[PDB]
């Protein structure tokens, strides 16, 4: 569950994560790193 | 680079021989070590060019996946191209092993010493104060869920601190100085755990036997089987108080309450049903080596001279064809061969299907697949 | 006609300069493309609060040192001074 | 009936047991008291009623073909049915093992050591009738190849007298001849003595205190360098200056198939290059790197010339096969390490991964470096070649 499309399907799950007025999980920060970068590096995140 | 290697201990983790060479040579902190190493991994034409590790926590072999075969030749250049004399590096990597422990759990060797997977410390690993300040290396036993208090000092293991709220040595440093207060760290049935933990590392203890420190942590792991958790070292030193009399009770009373317990009757009950947990829970520790693994042993000697008590009701359990290739090491096919040139007796005729009895097979094994350590002389001469 | 190319820096070559150019924009901050605005949200706000969250600190260090150290210079490094 | 033993002597044959239990009771032929045996498993029921042996020579199991797990389940009838204390009866019987020699060879168990059978004395085996008259028991050695002098008498063993084919399981252990009635009394030498003393338990300081299965490893192996001929000199000499005569056999070896190597170097395979050697020590007995002794100096040797000449030894070519057996895995879960990554298939095979497990494929040095981690079972270990000579 660490591609890409897996943890960009949770978005709506790391909103809230974030939100909340206490630090998320080391591991969780990794994975919106991961988002993150993957947004930097743009591209088709669609289908067809 | 050139480097000299300090003093080498037998007993001592990876991660503290790389902190003692890295505050040797020239390096302040042992991360700026491992970086060196990394740019010498690249000087030198490599393949840990790439995964080599440089935070400490994850050294051994058994961190990186698909790249232990990488960390070791890593090591093993380093060994021989980066010391004035070679030290044993490589010896100190707790590595992957191919060997399972009875029920479906692997191992991490170290040395000539393989450790079961399940009690490992993935994290929060203690540290003996007392035996970092004298000796000034970390024991690799520290490692394992079994090693509670310090086999030289006597003492639990310090995993956590007041200054540091949880300390290990991987951060530390070889020295007593907490994380966030900078302060020696020294603070601090203790005898019936203190004889079980010396006894893990390569000794001797009364009650417990003399096997092999890679048969030892079988053993342990064999106790956590049968209590279903929570190893605790006092059930275990009055289990092995008694040896050959209170394991002989274990598998009676087991083996009587799944008689009565059994929801179908005689022939066709199965030895997965009566002696299941015992039998296939004890059958692979460190390996069958029926002079070491001494459980198994008593198992079979036990099994052996009662074979033919009751109607042979032990004999004539019903297991299946996947049953007999793990109580005699083979293949379903190596069976499927043996059975269709008549040596096995397939009570009824015609591959998983529960078709052979215990007996036939016990015999079996005695007579064809009696290895030279899982062999039937090494118990017999028991007590 | 395989034609191998080889480049090796000339003889009496004092060294080599390597020159490029990078350029970081914020053209994240906002989809190239969303046919359905309800998702366009959840990402310009996933941006927005891990922004506010967890800074740009460690995507941007981890770029940065990849332009600072010579790992763009991909093997061209393995031997030099 | 009920029956009891004299004496059990632990280093003896299963003949010479049987025989001794047949006079001592009621039998004054041993051929009559297998016979009554036969039937007092005939009246019991058994699976033995039918292939039972009633031939001396072909009791112990592994004459037994697709009937030794019967024969043994008799055996242990009678351990615990027929004497006054249980007699350690099937512990002497040598049996077909599954566990097999470097080259494709069988193997035979008895009691705790395990022999090859390439040298099992089929046939005609000898006596030391000293030993015999003095004993009155037939030890198992003498059924072995290696075993031709006596350990405990310095005297050859002695196949015929001048009854011109002896053996115990026909003659009755007493010193008495086939076609004549009068006593047997007759009869390198030091380089055999040494040897054959050595292949039973024992110590011969030229020779390793390897566990004694082991040394029949040994002695298959040696057969296996100079193609037959097995003599004890040229072992106690290649013994002699151990850390040293294996090394130049192995220098010697390695260098000329490279010097007469038909291929490049990028291309040397391992099995042409140290072929014989590797995959013929690499399971003498089991490959426990503390007994198997030569496979620990092979492998000893190769690690520390991994990298010597641009990886010679690093880079040699190795086939799935032989992956399989220079650490102990089937191709299949060799197939698992290499779709896991674990493994670098230095050639590309791009479409959905099919396993050819014939082509070299793979380097030495990381297969090595593979044993090395994932693989270092129990006592295939490492750690004990490198703490040595
Ligand atoms: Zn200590
Ligand atoms: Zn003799």
């Amino acid at each position: 569950g660490k591609d890409f499309f897996s943890i960009l399907q949770q978005a709506e799950h790391y909103i809230e994560v974030l939100s909340a007025n206490k630090t998320p999980a080391q591991e969780t920060i990794n994975d919106m790193h991961f988002l993150m970068a993957n947004l930097i590096k743009g591209g088709m995140f669609q289908h067809k | 680079m050139f480097l000299q290697r300090p003093k080498p201990y037998s007993d001592e983790s990876l991660e503290s021989f790389f902190i003692r060479v890295a505050n040797k040579n020239g390096y302040g902190d042992v991360h700026r070590f491992l970086e060196a190493t990394k740019r010498f991994l690249q000087d030198i034409d490599h393949n840990g060019y790439q995964t080599f590790p440089t935070d400490i926590t994850r050294i051994n072999p058994y961190s990186a996946k698909n790249s232990s075969s990488a960390r070791t030749a890593s090591f093993l250049k380093l060994a021989q191209l980066t010391f004035n004399e070679p030290p044993e590096l490589l010896g100190l990597a707790i590595n992957r092993t191919n060997m399972k422990y009875s029920p479906s759990t692997s191992a991490v060797v170290r040395g000539a010493e393989v450790f079961p997977r399940s009690l490992l410390r993935t994290h929060s690993i203690p540290c003996c104060p007392l035996c970092l300040r004298e000796n000034g290396y970390a024991s690799y036993l520290w490692h394992f869920q079994g090693y509670e208090y310090c086999h030289s000092h006597n003492v639990p293991l310090i995993t956590t601190c007041s200054c540091g709220k949880e300390f290990d040595y991987r951060v530390s440093g070889l020295k007593g100085i907490c994380c966030k207060c900078k302060e020696p760290i020294t603070l601090t049935g203790h005898e019936a755990a203190c004889t079980v933990s010396n006894w893990l590392a390569g000794h001797e203890s009364k009650p417990l036997p003399n096997l092999p420190k890679s048969y030892r942590w079988g053993l342990v792991h064999w106790w956590m089987g049968i209590k279903d958790s929570e190893f605790d070292h006092f059930s275990f030193v009055q289990f092995f108080s008694n040896w050959p009399r209170s394991f002989h009770s274990i598998i009676e009373d087991e083996v009587e309450f799944n008689l009565e317990h059994a929801v179908v009757s005689t022939s066709e009950l199965r030895l997965k049903d009566l002696l299941g947990r015992l039998f296939f829970g004890s059958i692979r520790l460190p390996e069958r080596n029926l002079q070491h693994n001494i459980i198994l042993g008593e198992l079979l000697c036990y099994l052996e001279n009662r074979l033919w008590q009751d109607k042979g009701l032990i004999a004539n359990l019903k297991m299946n064809a996947l049953e007999a290739t793990v109580m005699l090491n083979c293949s379903l096919d190596q069976i499927a061969s043996m059975v269709e040139q008549r040596i096995l007796k397939p009570n009824r005729k015609s591959v998983t299907d529960y078709l052979f009895h215990f007996g036939d097979i016990f015999c079996l094994w005695l007579a064809e697949f009696q290895s030279d350590e899982f062999n039937r002389s090494f118990y017999v001469s028991r007590w | 006609p395989h034609q191998v190319d080889f480049c090796h820096v000339p003889y009496g070559a004092s060294h080599i300069e390597c020159s490029f150019s990078v350029s970081f924009s914020s053209e994240l901050r906002q989809p190239y493309k969303c046919n359905s605005s309800k998702v366009k949200q959840t990402l310009v706000q996933l941006v927005e609060l891990y922004e506010t969250k967890i800074g740009w600190t460690e995507l941007a260090t981890r770029y940065l040192m990849n332009i600072c150290n010579g790992k763009w210079l991909w093997k061209n490094t393995r031997k030099a001074y």
